[PDB]
């Protein structure tokens, strides 16, 4: 999980991440979020969507991600 | 139809695109969400004709 964004009460768009053993959601719009920003096991301006492949597969994961004039690296 | 932005707090980055829409203040009395003494609404429109 990933948020990307200024303000996590509404106000702006947020860029959202999820990862897992199936899809990655790559979603930039509102939501709605508690004080407690988790996924669980077991809206107004909805913009951009993505679907991609799953990011993951004595275990480092080097990540690095850049943000540079409105594109995702 | 078409609503443009007055001006704003800070300077726009290129290809950043903004949604929501804030009461705009310039002094030390906050405007509290009405367009009093120094608050200005930064929608405005065209009116072409």
């Amino acid at each position: 999980g990933w948020i990307f964004g200024t303000t996590l009460d509404s106000k702006t768009q947020s860029l959202l991440i999820v990862n897992n053993a199936t899809n990655v959601v790559i979603k930039v719009c509102e939501f709605q979020f508690c004080n407690d920003p988790f996924l669980d096991v077991y809206a107004n301006n909805c913009t951009f969507e993505y679907v991609s492949q799953p990011f993951l597969m004595k275990n480092l994961r080097e990540f690095v991600f850049k943000n540079i004039d409105g594109y995702f690296k | 139809n078409y609503l443009y932005r007055l001006l704003r707090k800070s300077k726009l980055k290129p290809f950043e695109r903004d949604i929501s829409t804030e009461i705009y203040q310039a002094g030390n009395k906050p405007c509290n969400g009405v367009a009093g003494p120094n608050c200005y609404s930064p929608l405005q429109s065209y009116g072409f004709r």
